[PDB]
């Protein structure tokens, strides 16, 4: 038979495998990347101001970003308009930012009782029961009033450094470059991040009007209680406007199409392991599948779950005179990029559930290998007959065609010629003789006899694979 | 789009006995409620936004 | 003989495109193969063995 | 929606009117052209539409559409499309009932195979060509007669 | 005693290719094109007034070549592109005879003379017109000191009614002026050259400059140009000293290839013409020989292209000059494509290099066989294409031109929005039938033959490999 | 091969053969998929009759008659050179 047990398991995870690359390739965002990389490039690399060297990635002293928010920050981001925001009148930024510092607050450790003459006090790492809640200098209003956490749209996240929750000073940006930098400048005048601080951090928008990407930018800056502060940036592309056009709609095709096969999967291998042999998971072959169907169906939930809303987006457009709490969108956004990389080994996963035909992985080797060769030693022959005719035909037509004037140029005519994009015109015009005589020779020896040659070799190389397996995997 | 009408849509559609008609046109619009703010001339900006 | 050689050949034919449609989307992922695959002319090799093999089994009857 | 009048200077009358009071300066996205043709000679009718579309303000982008078809009316007695379309539709049951009479004789589990699939894409194709065209023919008297 | 021959060879070979590619790139300088397309866009793409838009290279009737003549050529011959003219300008024509034709005698009384294609058989000899100088009267090919041109219609003499220009601008307008007074040109007129040459100090390149005007038996005008870039550039700078030697040693290397030559034919006194590495060794030392002789022309009779910066009033007659310096170049490029060929004597040591040219071998018999089998499709498809669509088409007006289109289709860079509508019929029956035929049968069979070959040859040297 | 050939000018004929003008008659929807197989004709116009079978149409067309069924006809001819040499060189 091996028409029905051994002709449709294999296409179908053959099918499923491909599926699985559709998706896979239908979820690199390169415009979004250069986006991020271009914002990074403009703000981590940039320093202080033209004379100073503090720069975003070089966080020595508590004035290193007080120079920086005024100067390179204010070129790069701060642009005057045509206040807007594009420095190179082309990245416009969404919104405006807004301003948090989670600060140690007034007493947030002990001095020694046998040095207390000399020992004031000190300040411990940011933490939820290390944010300061109550006044922090002269607090005319919210500068350096401590907002709750719950009160302003914000929670733990337990980052790189340390578990900085919604606690902390809060403040909001401008609508003007100018009335930015003066706003800066005040809070730099005054005691906005002192020695009793612990962790800063600025949330900003971008949306680049003309291509349709709205962004997240998150800087933070983890004030040791050691000394210092060490600062770092990260671009959450968080988007729910996909639905635009027909590319749009074969995305969506295709997740549909991988929705119905995943459930159809599911309804074929939730028979034979239910009313027969259960309990089946160190067999290589059964918990498998069972895993791959749990891992799919679990990402596409979570994936669904992810866009369950797009009012956010909309609501930031129609109304932009804040900064909206996009920390939570772009929490989502990284959620999704992990499981994104956990789709990428689910997918690497699945083309090892494609391996069921094993042992046919490392002993075929030393025919590629030997292919390579052949193919090597064809290049050589290939291209010696190639810059001969390209040496012919600079030295006939070199200075009668303007397609042969240059010798970088005809070998650049000569692969267009392959490709059938012959112009014929000059070539006969310039010389009726040794004109149509090298376009025919070349034609005849690149078409006819030398391109059958390359497929001889790789019909020969596969025809070698096929018996040797079919020798050894059938003989013992 | 006014000189477009104004010159060979009327012309068209009215005429001696040029070309028969069976009803006549309409301008429906939608309005988007939402008043676009420009770009500076050039280069058309990518497609639409 | 067409239709089963066109038949018992079409999983080998459909996992090399598969395979090159995969090293495709491998070779954009760091940031034109159908030219490279119609010079290979793989698929024509694929179905002569299978025709050969066919033709060579309907012979001794 | 702006009707345009119906004779040529009441056409400009209107086109002026709504010309200098702003009519069409606005957000305004789209304006959507869109009369007719008839053409007895050859007896068919076709549906023109010419629409701009605003990106941003300040420039537009064209995009016309002429759709010729032929107004044929269920109320028009048994005409072709309906013999052939009735018919079709019979094709469907027969294809239908003789689909339901190998699931009961084979039982349980004839899916995950060809057989059990190529012939309910084909009944899905009859049946849709089939219900298409009765509901053009529909179409075409409520059309007509309002 | 036998690697010790196949490197001596190998070396003496490296040093023949280098001497030969260092020699070859010396004579070709980024100017020579750069000014050719200058001179090019000078005249023939500037408007022939300032006021209308038809250049020289869209004439349309003897009117327009008569407003070129008295305009654009007079602008660009006498500069306000930075070169300068030395010795004067000729125009000529060539013109046929009336009664050179046979009316038919039913019509007889309609038409009073007709003038036939041009042909030496049938060409004018006698003065018309105000009979006062030499152009008004039949001058000798010899007297001219001319010769062929093979046009685009036909092939023209040397000979013909020939004036020469003035100097400068004024004298120039005015004598040309008075010939259009006059019908110079009248309805037996067949052909029209302007000959002249320009210096262009600034850079060192000469260049010879010709122009025709054919008027067919059938009204029209086709125009067909010439430029043609000379140097004079012999013992300069200290880049030169080092060309002069290099052509030294090509010549004694040439000496030796062919007194080696000459020794293996005497010691095998036949059998030497068939390994094919002989053969490709006498065409590159014939090559060599004669393109080492016309290089001696081209450099003997070079002492008048000085003659003439002194500011004469002659004709210079710069013609074989420059028709030398083509003919060079189209035998200097096959001799350079035949030594880089050459490389496959050595290369095939390789085992699998020398499987490769095995495979090529052992095929060269039947890839032969089966090249006369599509060539007499190729070529019964190429008649009935010409049949056809002769008149009409402009790709199908000639049979070489019937080849390359079918040559050009077989890339696949084909029209058909004219073949369809020349024929309505029988044009399209011919497109499918050929398409079917070559893409679809007659190609598959070169492939199915060279495959074959190179399975048997690896499986043979396999086996031969396996019984040592 | 031309039964099939004939089923996809068909289908072009009915589906496009209203608003391309290079598939408005049969003869030409035949000429049309002639110039697809050399690769000449460009598809820039041919969504906008349709796009339901705009591209699905030229993507299967290409496919399925240039990778499956154009070259049955390579592979049987080498086959058959294979035998006929065999049959005599044994001889
Ligand atoms: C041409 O020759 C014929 C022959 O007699 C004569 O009748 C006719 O007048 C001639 N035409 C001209 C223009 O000389
Ligand atoms: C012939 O030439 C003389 C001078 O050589 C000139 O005076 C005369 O005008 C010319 N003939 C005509 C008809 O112009
Ligand atoms: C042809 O050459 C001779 C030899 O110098 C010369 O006298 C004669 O003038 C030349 N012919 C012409 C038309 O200049």
């Amino acid at each position: 038979k091996y028409l029905k047990s051994v002709l449709r398991e294999l296409v179908t995870y053959l099918l499923f495998l491909i599926v699985l690359c559709i998706l896979t390739y239908g979820m690199m965002s390169s415009n979004v990347y250069y986006y991020t990389r271009m914002m990074s490039q403009l703000f981590l690399d940039t320093p202080v101001s033209k004379t100073e060297k503090t720069n975003f990635k070089t966080l020595s002293s508590m004035e290193d970003f007080w120079k920086f928010t005024e100067g390179s920050l204010l070129d790069g981001l701060y642009w005057k308009m045509q206040n807007r925001s594009f420095i190179f009148y082309e990245n416009l930024l969404l919104g405006v930012p807004r301003i948090r510092q989670l600060r140690v607050r007034n007493g947030s450790c002990s001095i020694p009782q046998d040095l207390r003459d000399e020992i004031k006090e000190c300040y411990d790492v940011y933490s939820v029961s290390s944010e300061d809640r109550a006044p922090f200098g002269p607090r005319n209003g919210t500068a350096w009033i401590y907002t709750s956490e719950k009160d302003l749209n914000g929670s733990s996240h337990w980052g790189i450094i340390a578990t900085y929750s919604g606690a902390g000073y809060y403040l909001d940006l401008s609508r003007t470059r100018e009335e930015t930098a003066a706003q800066v400048a005040s809070l730099k005048k005054n005691v906005w991040l002192d020695r009793g601080t612990r962790a800063t951090f600025i949330d900003f928008s971008v949306y680049n009007a003309n291509i349709n990407l709205f962004c997240v930018v998150r800087l933070l800056v983890e004030f040791p209680a050691t000394g210092g502060v060490i600062p770092s940036w990260q671009f959450q592309p968080l988007k729910l406007i996909r639905y635009v056009t027909t590319f749009d709609f074969f995305l969506a095709a295709c997740e549909i199409i991988f929705c119905f096969f995943i459930f159809y999967y599911v309804v074929e291998e939730i028979l034979e392991i239910r009313i027969h042999k259960l309990h089946y998971f160190r067999s290589f072959w059964n918990c498998l599948d069972v895993v791959i169907v749990v891992l799919s169906v679990v990402a596409i939930g979570i994936n669904i779950y992810r866009t369950s809303n797009v009012e956010v987006l909309l609501q930031f457009l129609e109304d932009q005179n804040t900064f909206p709490n996009f920390e939570h969108l772009a929490y989502w956004q990284i959620q999704f990029n992990n499981i994104a990389a956990v789709t990428v080994f689910f997918v690497w996963i699945k083309l090892f559930k494609f391996i069921n035909f094993n042992r046919t992985m490392s002993q075929l080797s030393t025919t590629m290998s030997r292919c390579a060769k052949d193919l090597f030693g064809f290049a050589i022959m290939f291209f010696i007959i190639f810059l001969a005719y390209a040496q012919l035909a600079y030295l006939v037509f070199g200075t009668q065609v303007d397609d042969f004037s240059t010798f970088q140029e005809c070998i650049f005519t000569q692969f267009r010629i392959i490709l059938g994009d012959i112009n014929f015109a000059e070539i006969e015009e310039a010389n009726r003789v040794l004109g149509p005589i090298y376009f025919t020779t070349f034609v005849f020896f690149m078409f006819f006899i030398l391109l059958n040659m390359f497929a001889a070799i790789i019909a020969d190389t596969y025809s070698e694979v096929k018996s040797d397996l079919a020798q050894q995997k059938a003989e013992m | 789009l006014w000189p477009w009408m104004a010159h060979v849509l009327l012309p068209y559609v009215h005429g001696n006995q040029s070309s028969p008609e069976l009803g006549p046109p309409r301008l429906r619009q939608v309005r988007l409620q939402e008043a676009l703010y420009p770009d500076p001339p050039g280069p058309r900006v990518h497609t639409c936004s | 003989v067409f239709g089963k050689t066109l038949c018992r050949a079409l999983p080998e034919l459909l996992g090399v495109t598969l395979g090159l449609v995969v090293l495709g989307v491998a070779y954009a992922q760091l940031a034109w193969a159908l030219r490279l695959w119609g010079a290979l002319r793989l698929g024509a090799v694929i179905l002569r063995w299978r025709y050969h093999a066919l033709r060579g089994e309907l012979y001794r009857p | 929606v702006q009707e345009l009048g119906l004779s040529l200077e009441e056409s400009r009358d209107r086109l002026r009117f709504l010309q200098l009071h702003n009519w069409l300066d606005n957000r305004s996205r789209a304006v959507f052209l869109e009369l007719t043709r008839y053409s007895p000679a050859v007896g068919l009718h076709a549906a023109v539409t010419l629409r701009l579309e605003f990106p941003a303000a300040g420039r537009a982008l064209a995009a016309l559409s002429v759709r010729p078809f032929a107004l044929r009316r269920l109320s028009a007695g048994l005409s072709l499309p309906l013999l052939t379309s009735v018919c079709l539709l019979l094709f469907a049951v027969h294809f239908a009932v003789a689909e339901a009479r190998t699931w009961h004789r084979e039982g349980r589990w004839r899916v995950l195979r060809l057989g059990a699939w190529a012939r309910w894409l084909l009944v899905a194709l009859t049946a849709a060509t089939a219900l298409v065209r009765l509901a053009q023919l529909g179409a075409a008297d409520r059309q007509w007669t309002r």
